[PDB]
């Protein structure tokens, strides 16, 4: 019986969060994936000397 | 390679040898998964030897057995049943004394569980050892309570043999694709010590079948 | 008769949050990334194969140093591999052979495992004696241990099959916190880079984000149509990715409280067992049950590559901290390191 | 004027030699790149294939002997060829015998079989089989001197030479054909009785899909062994016992046809493995 | 963890003697065991080495063919059979345990040692400093030089730093030129490159008075160095 009240309270608590737009999140993900692309040994080929797995 | 590198390789080879020995010892071991309802009766089948899942290790006729009981796992079976894909046999305990008791008839729930386990995708060729428990209670109970309660389409004699054979056949008929599947049926008697022997015989057949897979003429 | 009123109120709040999410949605990330240069194809091959397991590998975890790793098999063995030289450092027997998860402590002094015994066993690797002895056995979960990750050397977080997560203090062996709210079986667990929040995916097609210190669910994500088997965090800690048995990966965002991308193909009808990102988050590696992994472009939703070469279902895959290699453990009792 | 017979025997020898070499090469490639040698059956098939490969090397030598009836390869290659023939014959026959015994153990004694049928044990007994035939191959290479109005290459037994030759041939017949055929028949018959008792009976599919096929494979293996090794043994026995025109081209052709039957058994064992073993058929 | 030595005593030249080492408190069968001797007034020199499983056995050049080293794992005991004894074998003998894997702690524990007295190339390792006076609360640096560079191609410099207190067995301080030992305070620091290495004590206490030794583990026969004594 009280489970319904608990889930109603949880939904009310989760409904009050402030959400940024999808454009901001998309730009943040793009900025992270473009600001760390050089330091990604799998996205770009790695040199044989620098590769610990030969 | 430096000296400690060679000693590390030596350590790796030593524990590889220990791993191989342990794997051989585990491969010399036969695996049974015990299944059944809560009131169906499993403690009667584990007492004839003399949280989480329970293991019982015993030895019969120079053969080592482990039996796993997963009755305390109140969760989705479909997410840990693939852990039991390689077991040699699955024992299923079904009680005969609860055909007239509803807890939905709990014997029908046993049939549903048997149908789900037998036709599972991970148990395409895993043997069933079906133990039908409480035959004395069945004999004492069938004399007053008919089998129409559990099975409306019985249309047979209300004796022990006819009803028991009907229940056994109703459990065999749930086996789809029974060419590659084999179901062993025994009636559980408390005042005997041959029950594990029955399992032994069934277990032996699987090894023979597996051996026919080893020499390429299965 | 208040149950119907409470159900109507719950439906009203669900409609309210759906309307808020729709109002917060203006343009998809696919439209934004339609103008970014893609990667034509990546080609990663096997540099190292680790042999020694005699049963199905169910979990693996990398060390912080990106050289040591721990693998768990259902033959009762937990092996510490030196991935550089294919050397076995430790072989730990387990009391219970039914292990579905393993973890490596960030300090490297402890390992953890658990499974159908409902117990999280923590083993100490740096002892005065030369052996690895069990440090503790955390008990108090009524379901199987599906996942476990180390907050630190003394704090652990465990996901179980009784629809609950837990945060334990290892020294006392007691549950500091218990996270409830999931309808179904919790199957995965990923820790944030700042290690203050964690997402858990369950069998009710729901992923929930929890605050560890306080102990309540912050937001709930529901886009999948089956049970979520894998979860992992984006490197920036503001997004995460989930794989389920509906053959679809999904990238959700936290601060927008929506789904951002779906990674699905008509040629894939099998589930996803494990997912993992790259160091920059450009690549999403997903292990499937059709015996091979797929590497997706996380911003373009294209299958950039395929990691084939496993004879059974890929149960686990991980990426090193420095992003040098990807380690895959499948049911063919082999681990493969790819570069 | 047996030009057609000479051409036919040469063509048969070339065909069986090519087929045996190709089959043995394919078996080696399969056992290398398809399934690792981790089972006793794979171990036995590997060593049987190796014995067959070593045996399928004297085909041009017997072809030239039949064509020219003159041995130009000296006492050295006489000893080498005869020792190779004896060694590979005994090795292949004993490997087949051990495969039959291993199958009998695997079926009729499974509890002891899961301990006995280790790959290490199989390697041990197979190496013992290889080295026990060395005790037969060594005297053949040690004592075989050419003595040519006929260029003749065969063993020079000490006095009494006839007694020693008769003893050697009786021993090779009683320890290369009779004992292995008895062991194979007994082991396979007991295994088939056990499989009849095993619950592959009943049903409209189980019986005629498994037990009949197993009986067919066992019968074809035993029949191939018998009809491809018995004629040359019986012809040796009747050549030693009953006098006959040893200089007759038809008798020489019958000898070389029996030799062709033996080499056909060597080339046909991998054919049976490829087109009859269900493990190779599936995997 | 105990490594108790037994045997020893006074012998005549040409005789034989078995030295025993009883091991307790640790997994004996997983470790490698070294016999290292010390002359009555000189430094340490390595004598023998047996590996886990008794697979790899190494001896020094001055002892090869005269001494044998064996290991009883169920009895948790280490034996050194000693034949053709001469005047150069009068020494105190030490048993050292060493475990070898990735990130290990070799030469970590040393036995008390037993005294044997009788009746009357390789890497050259040098310690230039000897009998250096020190003051409490002040840093001091101890140098060690090598004939061959200890930096292997895998990034490991195989220099081990040990401390021997007066009337006591040596104890391990540094594993590989940077790494502190368990139970050692954060006052010792290892550094160096190539053939030249330094060990720095930032703050000197009253328990640091003793003899410091540098050993190489790059290749056998595992040469030690001379003594760098500091006592004040
Ligand atoms: N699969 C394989 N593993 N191998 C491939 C087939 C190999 C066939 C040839 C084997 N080979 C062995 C030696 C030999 C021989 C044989 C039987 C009885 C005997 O006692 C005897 O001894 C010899 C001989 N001696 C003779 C002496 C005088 C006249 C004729 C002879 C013919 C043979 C045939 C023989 O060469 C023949 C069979």
């Amino acid at each position: 019986i009280a489970q319904a009240r608990k889930l109603v309270e949880q939904l009310k608590m989760e409904a009050n969060i402030d959400r940024i737009k999808v454009s901001k999140a998309a730009a943040d993900l793009m900025a992270y994936c473009e600001a760390h692309a050089k330091e990604d040994p799998l996205l770009t080929p790695v040199p044989a000397s620098e590769n610990p797995f030969r | 390679l430096s000296a400690e590198d060679k000693a590390a390789v030596e350590r790796s080879k030593m524990i590889d040898r220990n791993l191989r020995e342990d794997g051989e010892k585990a491969a010399r071991e036969v695996k049974l998964l015990l299944l059944g309802a809560g009131e169906s009766g499993k403690n009667t089948i584990v007492k004839q030897m003399k949280t989480g899942i329970v293991e019982t290790h015993f030895t019969f006729k120079d053969l080592h057995f482990k039996m796993f009981d997963v009755g305390a796992q109140r969760s989705e079976r479909k997410k840990w049943i693939h852990c039991f894909e390689g077991v040699t046999a699955i024992i299923f305990c079904v009680a005969l004394s609860d055909y007239d008791l509803v807890l939905m008839n709990r014997m029908h729930a046993s049939m549903k569980l048997f149908d789900s386990i037998c036709n599972n995708k991970w148990f395409t060729d895993t043997s069933i050892i079906l133990f039908l428990n409480k035959k004395d209670l069945f004999e004492e109970k069938i004399k007053k309570s008919p089998l129409t309660i559990c099975y409306p389409e019985y249309a047979g004699s209300n004796t022990y043999e006819e009803a028991a054979a009907y229940i056994q056949c109703q459990f065999e008929d749930l086996n789809k694709r029974k060419d590659t599947k084999e179901i062993y049926t025994h009636f559980t008697c408390s005042t005997d010590t041959k029950n594990v022997q029955f399992v032994f015989d069934a277990v032996t057949d699987v090894i023979i079948k597996n051996n026919l897979k080893d020499c390429g003429l299965f | 008769s208040e149950l119907d009123q409470l159900r109507q109120e719950a439906e009203q709040l669900k409609n309210q949050i759906r309307d808020a999410r729709k109002a917060c949605a203006d343009a998809t990330l696919s439209q934004i990334t339609n103008n970014i240069d893609p990667v034509g194809r990546i080609q990663m091959r096997t540099r190292r194969t680790l042999r020694g397991h005699l049963a199905k590998i169910y979990a693996m975890h990398w060390g912080t140093d990106s050289r040591l790793l721990v693998s768990a098999s259902q033959d009762g063995k937990l092996i510490i591999w030196d991935s550089y030289t294919t050397n076995k450092v430790h072989a730990i027997p387990l009391r219970s052979s039914w292990v579905m998860t393993c973890a490596y402590a960030p300090s490297g002094n402890y390992v953890a495992c658990g499974g159908l015994d409902n117990i999280c066993s923590i083993y100490n690797l740096k002892t005065r004696e030369g052996n690895v002895r069990v440090s503790r056995e955390l008990a108090g979960h009524t379901g199987y241990l599906s996942c476990c990750r180390f907050l630190d050397d003394n704090q652990i977080v465990t996901s179980s099959g009784d629809t609950t997560c837990a945060l334990w203090d290892i020294e006392t062996g007691q549950q500091t916190t218990t996270f409830t709210g999931h309808t179904g079986d919790v199957m995965s667990l990923s820790l944030a880079p700042d290690t203050r929040l964690f997402v858990s995916g369950a069998c009710d097609a729901s992923a929930k984000l929890w605050d560890v210190r306080e102990g309540m669910c912050r937001q709930t994500f529901t886009g999948h149509e089956s049970d979520i088997n894998a979860i992992c965090f984006f490197p920036n800690g503001n997004a995460f990715a989930t794989g389920s048995d509906d053959a679809t990966c999904r990238l959700f965002d936290l601060r927008a409280d929506q789904e951002l991308m779906t990674y699905s193909h008509d040629n894939i009808i099998c589930g996803i067992t494990s997912v993992s990102f790259s160091k920059s988050g450009r690549l999403l590696l997903a292990g499937y049950d059709d015996f091979n992994c797929n590497v997706w472009d996380a911003l373009k939703a294209d299958r950039a590559g395929v990691l084939a070469g496993h004879d059974n279902r890929v149960s686990c895959l991980g990426v090193t901290d420095d992003g040098m290699a990807v380690a895959t453990g499948s049911w063919d009792s082999f681990l493969k390191i790819w570069n | 004027s047996s030009l057609a017979l000479a051409i036919a025997i040469t063509a048969l020898y070339s065909a069986v030699c090519a087929v045996g070499l190709l089959g043995n090469v394919l078996v080696m490639f399969g056992i290398v790149r398809y399934t690792k040698m981790k089972t006793a059956t794979n171990i036995y098939i590997f060593n049987l294939a190796l014995a067959d490969a070593l045996a399928t090397s004297t085909l041009p030598f017997q072809s030239a002997k039949y064509l020219m009836e003159t041995w130009p390869f000296g006492e050295l290659l006489c000893k080498a060829v005869l020792s190779i023939d004896y060694y590979n014959m005994f090795t292949s026959i004993f490997t087949l015998t051990m495969m039959s015994v291993d199958r009998y153990i695997a079926v009729c004694h499974p509890v002891k079989a899961l301990d006995f049928r280790t790959p290490a044990k199989a390697k041990l007994i197979n190496i013992c089989i290889w080295v026990l035939a060395s005790g037969v191959g060594v005297p053949i290479m040690v004592m075989a001197v050419t003595r040519p109005g006929a260029v003749v290459c065969m063993l020079q037994f000490p006095s009494p030479s006839w007694y020693w030759d008769t003893v050697t041939k009786i021993c090779v017949f009683l320890f290369a054909f009779v004992v292995p055929i008895l062991i194979i028949t007994v082991c396979y018959g007991l295994m088939l009785l056990r499989l009849r008792s095993v619950r592959l009976l009943s049903g409209s599919k189980e019986k005629d899909r498994s037990l009949r096929r197993i009986t067919r494979m066992v019968l074809v293996v035993v029949g191939a062994f018998v009809v491809c090794w018995a004629p040359i043994h019986i012809f040796v026995i009747v050549w030693t016992l009953v006098d006959i025109d040893r200089r007759d081209p038809l008798v020489v052709a019958a000898l070389h046809l029996c030799i062709a039957l033996g080499y056909a058994n060597s080339s046909l064992n991998p054919v049976l493995y490829a087109f009859l073993d269900e493990n190779f058929k599936r995997c | 963890v105990q490594l108790v030595e037994s045997g020893g005593g006074l012998v005549q030249p040409g005789g034989s003697r078995k030295l025993s080492c009883s091991a307790s408190g640790f997994a004996f069968s997983s470790f490698g065991m070294h016999w290292v001797r010390q002359a009555p007034e000189k430094g340490l020199e390595w004598v023998a080495y047996i590996s886990s499983g008794s697979g790899t056995i190494y001896y020094a050049d001055t002892v090869k063919g005269r001494f044998t080293i064996s290991r009883d794992d169920p009895k948790n005991t280490l034996f050194l059979q000693m034949t053709s004894l001469r005047s150069e074998d009068t020494a105190m003998y030490y048993c050292v345990r060493s475990i070898y894997y990735y990130g290990s702690s070799p030469f970590d524990f040393w036995g008390q040692g037993t005294t044997l007295t009788v009746s009357s190339s390789d890497i050259v390792m040098t310690q230039a400093t000897s009998s250096v006076p020190v003051t409490p609360g002040e840093s001091v640096s101890i140098s060690c030089r090598s004939s061959k560079s200890l930096l292997h191609s895998n990034g490991n410099t195989y220099l081990y730093w040990f401390l021997q207190r007066p009337g006591q067995s040596p104890q391990l301080l540094i594993y590989r030129m940077s790494n502190l030992a368990s139970g050692v305070p954060d006052r010792f620091s290892g550094s160096g490159s190539g053939t030249a290495f330094t060990l720095t004590i930032s703050r000197l206490e009253a328990e640091d008075v003793g003899v410091y030794y540098c050993m190489q583990h790059l290749e056998y026969p595992l040469t030690f160095g001379a003594g760098t004594k500091l006592e004040l």
